[PDB]
């Protein structure tokens, strides 16, 4: 009669952050009781970091929606209780449709936006295809509050417009611009699971304001100020040159031998043979030459025998040395040109690609798009998508150079002010899925105020969130991990896999799936009511992979949609890539698609720059800024001084310090902003979670069931705090409450605090009085809304000034 | 036998993914963790240093919580853990002060009454906690594990002691602690300290291992090996 051991478990993926670990859920009785790693994947095994567990009290929140409710309060705002009544899925939909087909009728569907948070890899359909048949351009993911910055190294270094794997198991010098990655970052999982081990045979380096997690677990703490990170990457490259260390097999040596890179002094460029690399001695010459360890301690404070000390130890490392950048180092108003100076060091010790290194995610026949619609555009959407974006992205002073184009990137955060200002033009619809703004972006009082002045509005949502206060009509979303068919990736331990989601539990509640039941629907109510391009796009293109026959209902059409994905993995022979797959039921049973190793140095030679080469002088950036600085008829160096860098003429396409962007009256505002993620946050989504609060004090320095900002002792005694001291911080642009933690792993002048509570809706546990008075204090209100506008990310670091006081 | 288990700090990560097991695993109440820790911040700005220990019972050789308990619910079983026979138990509490570690926890309040609030925090819209109970079918919480209830009651009683049982429930079966399963590194690993080619004998005799409060006398079955943090450089 022993029941243990006699439930089942299910694949499927965790969305807890972008490592989007594939899982196992073990079900007995009908309910999901467990979570781990499903030991089928190849990236991660059964290893999990401890947000796995806090799924169950997501699934199992009280507080989620079970039906579609539409306000009765026509008032919008923060001070408004939109009075939520009940409707069905039917009226909903008429609703929204009719709003929509209102806007093509009066040829203004570009009027039209959707707003993307988190999502799966089906997203297509919902996030571009539904959009731009509509007629409109404004199709808005978040990647502008999460990374952007980050990827502005790896591309215009080596062309890599995404993130890198980081090779732990093999490296011998470990160096972390503010990652912390037994915690956050992106493989928590694989890299918790290897960590300690790899201190065994790699001297690893911490460098964050606070004392981490990995910082605790390192051989070095270094506790820079905010925003001057580029001071030690660029000081580490110089004495790398000085000291003859570079790697010499990827970058290359002097023509006569001898090295002549002498502190302070030009060196002629036709002297050095570069073989992978491009710019080394042009480099040197406008900048590097000058950017000594006494220049950099003088403005760090870090003892010049330790900068010197850590460049040799890389030296003797190369190529088995890798360098870490996160959001804190990069998310900065001026952080393109740290990303671009912490990442040429990955180029200079020959990482890049290497055993030990780091490089990017293997290749898989996974296929990331439905397929074309321009058959089903018609005149009004064909005009409509041509428009401005609403969130002013090419602009002479909103470049967002994704990708080396003119207004190629998101700018996210800066929709709400396009909105606000109804410019380039009015939003009269939207609709959004899985997101947050007013909780998630810098000053999120102003997307209060822009969704307060849309006309119609649809958030699908598990959770009333801060977000769908502002809403007219509510769709409950199936949850992603538990009632979802979806598919992810993941990359780490030198491969990359696909992972399956699927329905481990009988659906709870009357919700659907956000990516594809409910687009599905839409566009079944879309039709009835006179625009039925959606629904003949979806019926006609989105086909069975086996059968050639479109879905038969929304249960069906939700499998079909990842079905239509994966075929390459199960349906064909995937073995050029990795695993052989037998059949869809294989693929669903194991759960996971597993790449082959990594070959390394494969991008050497070959990457997708400007020059083919590692650019420490980034001709493919000078390219993307002289196109955008065409189209404004200015010159490069009018594009930095409108955007607000400091450098000009050659500097703009090399590593070079920039002095990190402060706001505020330092007199007035004397502390700087260390804002960090809580290791138990699911993003912006376990704040309703009791479990979170039981153990928070994992968070090193934090405290069980309390929000608390960490002071170091010597600010405590001079403000008067203790701990447990009810405080408020204030910043030039808000403030928040919360209570008093003295710590001495804050770095002096700094006040470190995790973003994730301060909600005032989301559920019961989350808010102290749900709809008005947060648990907690919301960091974002302190943070200005300030932008690296090179890449079009938001800025959460460095420039944050703040003041505090009791009560 | 004498079951035990060795950490590894070095492997250790701080991250309480093995106290967020405990909990799926046997339904403790809010606030009752079985599996928990002990962090401590040692030195002034920069030289900071910042250590986890994870907890929890030791199942010791000479255990105080046994010796102390007046109907003896509290007692060693033949793998030399330390259990409790709940029905037995008439809340007197003396196990929880006898133990040196703190690591035994009161029912002060009947478990999981949260649950029963039928409250919404949007009217016939969002759900409730009594809502969800009826809909999952579960007793007490929707995320109560019933194969807890093989060897201790799924839902403990007002007025009993509890603490960490080894997953006895799970070692019925041939399986794993939750909290052993659960950690990333595989840091913690379990066996039979009387058996000399046991990896946890073996691991104790490749490393100098640390106990807590050895001088209590209790001869606690937890060891600890190598340390959470690396000796400093430059
Ligand atoms: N536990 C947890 N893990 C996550 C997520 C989550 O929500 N929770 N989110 C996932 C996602 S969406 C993202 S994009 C990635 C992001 O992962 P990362 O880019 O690695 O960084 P963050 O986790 O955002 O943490 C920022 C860190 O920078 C520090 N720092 C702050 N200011 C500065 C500065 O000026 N200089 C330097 N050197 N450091 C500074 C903070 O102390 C903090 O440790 O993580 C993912 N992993
Ligand atoms: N100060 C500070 N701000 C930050 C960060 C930080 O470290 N510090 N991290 C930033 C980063 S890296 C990111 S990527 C962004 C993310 O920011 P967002 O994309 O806005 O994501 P969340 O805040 O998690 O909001 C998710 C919302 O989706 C809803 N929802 C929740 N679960 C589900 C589900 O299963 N299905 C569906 N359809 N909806 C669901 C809820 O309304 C939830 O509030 O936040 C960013 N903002
Ligand atoms: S929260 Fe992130 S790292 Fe943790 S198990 Fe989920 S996806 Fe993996
Ligand atoms: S799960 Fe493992 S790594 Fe995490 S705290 Fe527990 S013992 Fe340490
Ligand atoms: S740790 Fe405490 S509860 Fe566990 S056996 Fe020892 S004395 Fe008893
Ligand atoms: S509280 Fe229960 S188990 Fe503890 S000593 Fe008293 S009767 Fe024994
Ligand atoms: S052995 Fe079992 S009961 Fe003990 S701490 Fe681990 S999960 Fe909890
Ligand atoms: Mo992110
Ligand atoms: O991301
Ligand atoms: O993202």
């Amino acid at each position: 009669l022993r029941r243990t051991g006699v439930g089942e478990w299910l694949a499927t993926t965790c969305q807890g952050c972008t490592s989007w670990c594939a899982k196992q859920i073990y079900v007995m009785d009908g309910r999901a009781l467990k979570v781990r790693g499903n030991p089928n994947s190849g990236v991660h095994g059964m290893s999990s970091c401890p947000r796995q567990h806090l799924s169950l009290q997501q699934v199992y929140d009280p507080d989620r929606l079970r039906t579609p409710m539409m306000r009765t309060n026509p008032k919008k705002g923060r001070d408004q209780d939109p009075k939520f009544v009940p409707i069905s899925w039917d009226k909903a939909l008429d609703m929204l449709a009719d709003k929509i087909i209102a806007l093509r009728v009066a040829n203004e569907p570009h009027k039209y936006a959707l707003l993307r948070g988190r999502y799966s890899h089906i997203n297509d359909l919902l996030y571009k295809k539904m959009t731009n048949l509509i007629g409109s351009p404004n199709n808005i993911s978040h990647s502008s509050v999460c990374a952007e910055a980050h990827k502005m190294g790896p591309y215009y270094l080596d062309g890599n417009w995404g993130y890198n794997q980081y090779d732990v198991k093999n490296a011998k010098f470990i160096l972390s611009f503010g990652a912390d990655p037994i915690a956050s970052n992106r493989q928590v999982s694989f890299y918790s699971q290897t960590w300690g081990d790899s201190l065994d045979h790699a001297k690893v380096v911490v460098v964050d304001p606070r004392l981490s997690a990995s910082a605790a677990k390192a051989h070095k703490w270094i506790p820079i100020e905010p925003g001057q990170d580029s001071v030690l990457a660029l000081a580490i490259a110089h004495v790398a040159l000085v000291e003859g260390v570079w790697h010499k097999p990827f970058v290359g040596d002097f023509i006569e031998g001898k090295n002549l890179f002498k502190a302070g002094k030009t060196v002629s460029v036709e002297s050095f043979k570069e073989t992978h690399t491009y710019g080394l001695v042009e480099w040197w010459n406008q900048a590097l030459k000058d950017y000594t360890p006494e220049w950099a301690s003088k403005i760090t404070g870090i003892d010049p025998k330790t900068i010197i000390a850590i460049a040799k130890d890389m030296g003797a490392a190369a190529p088995a040395v890798q360098v870490w950048t996160s959001r804190g180092a990069v998310m900065q108003a001026r952080g393109t040109y740290t990303s671009i100076s912490c990442h040429a060091l990955n180029g200079l010790f020959g990482g890049i690609d290497s055993k030990g290194g780091l490089f990017p995610g293997n290749k898989t026949p996974l296929l990331k798009e439905y397929p074309e619609a321009k058959a089903y555009m018609d005149e009004i959407a064909a005009k409509g998508v041509k428009k401005e974006k609403i969130d002013q992205r090419g602009r002479l002073e909103f470049p967002a150079l994704a990708k080396g184009k003119s207004g190629g990137g998101v700018i996210t955060a800066n929709a709400a002010n396009g909105i606000r200002n109804q410019d380039p033009y009015e939003i009269k619809v939207m609709l959004a899925y899985f997101n947050n703004f007013n909780f998630s972006n810098p000053e999120g009082q102003r997307w209060d105020e822009a969704l307060s002045k849309v006309d119609f509005m649809a958030h699908i949502t598990t959770n009333v969130s801060e977000f769908s206060w502002f809403a007219d009509v509510l769709l409950p979303s199936s949850h992603h991990m538990f009632e979802k068919w979806g598919v992810l990736d993941s990359i780490g331990n030198g491969v990359a896999q696909i992972s399956i989601q699927q329905p481990s539990i009988k659906r709870l509640w009357d919700t659907r799936i956000d990516e594809s039941e409910i687009p599905y629907m839409l566009a079944k109510k879309l039709a009835d009511k006179g625009f039925d391009a959606p629904w003949r796009y979806i019926n006609e293109q989105i086909v069975d992979p086996e059968t050639g026959k479109p879905a038969a209902d929304e249960a069906e059409f939700a499998k079909l949609m990842v079905r239509y994905l994966t075929a390459p993995l199960w349906k064909e022979d995937a073995s050029k890539y990795g695993d052989k797959l037998s059949s869809w039921d294989e693929f669903v049973q194991k759960g996971v698609w597993n790449s082959s190793p990594y070959k390394l140095e494969a991008r050497w030679g070959k990457f997708k720059t400007e020059t083919t080469k590692f650019e420490f002088y980034s001709k493919t950036l000078e390219k993307a800024l002289q196109s955008h600085a065409d189209k404004h008829k200015v010159s490069i160096d009018e594009v930095m001084k409108a955007c607000d860098y400091q450098a000009r003429g050659h500097l703009a396409f090399i590593p070079h310090y920039e002095e990190p962007y402060r706001f505020g009256d330092e007199s007035e505002f004397p502390l700087l902003l260390v804002d960090q993620k809580s290791r138990l946050n699911k993003e912006g989504r376990t704040a309703n979670s009791p479990w979170y609060y039981e153990f928070k004090d994992v968070d090193p320095g934090d405290v069980a069931n309390e929000d608390v900002a960490k002071f170091n002792p010597i600010d405590g005694k001079k403000f008067g705090l203790k701990d447990g001291d009810e405080i408020r911080i204030t910043s030039p642009v808000g403030m928040l409450t919360c209570k008093a933690k003295l710590w001495e792993g804050v770095r002096p002048g700094t006040v470190a605090k995790c973003f994730g509570q301060g909600h005032w809706a989301y559920g019961r546990y989350a808010s102290a009085k749900f709809g008005v008075t947060p648990r907690g204090g919301s960091n974002n209100d302190l943070i200005a809304d300030r932008y690296d506008r090179l890449s079009g990310a938001s800025a959460f670091y460095g420039h944050i000034r703040v003041r505090v006081e009791k009560v | 036998m004498r079951l035990g288990m060795v950490i590894d700090l070095q492997k250790c990560v701080g991250c309480g993914g093995c106290s967020l097991a405990c909990k799926t695993e046997n339904n403790t109440n809010d606030g009752i963790h079985w599996s928990h820790h002990i962090a401590t911040t040692e030195g002034t700005f920069p030289d900071v240093k910042y250590t986890y220990i994870p907890t929890l019972c030791n199942h010791c050789d000479d255990a105080p919580c046994v010796k102390v308990c007046p109907t003896g619910a509290m007692h060693k079983d033949k793998r030399g853990l330390t259990l409790q026979n709940n029905d037995e138990c008439i809340g007197c509490k003396k196990c929880m002060n006898a133990c040196p570690y703190g690591v035994i926890s009161f029912n002060a309040a009947t478990p999981h009454r949260r649950w029963q609030d039928d409250s919404e925090v949007v009217a016939n819209g969002t759900v409730s906690p009594l809502m969800l109970l009826k809909r999952t079918g579960a007793t007490a919480t929707p995320n109560e594990n019933p194969e807890r209830g093989d060897t201790y009651p799924m839902i403990r009683p007002k007025r009993t002691t509890e603490k960490c049982t080894f997953c006895d429930h799970r070692l019925d079966k041939g399986l794993n602690p939750a909290c052993v399963d659960a950690c990333p590194s595989e840091a913690r690993v379990i066996g039979d300290l009387d058996d000399p080619q046991s990896k946890v004998s073996q691991l104790i005799k490749l490393h100098k291992p640390m106990q807590l409060k050895p001088e209590a006398g209790t001869g606690p079955r937890v060891f600890y090996i190598r340390s959470f943090g690396v000796k400093t450089a430059y």
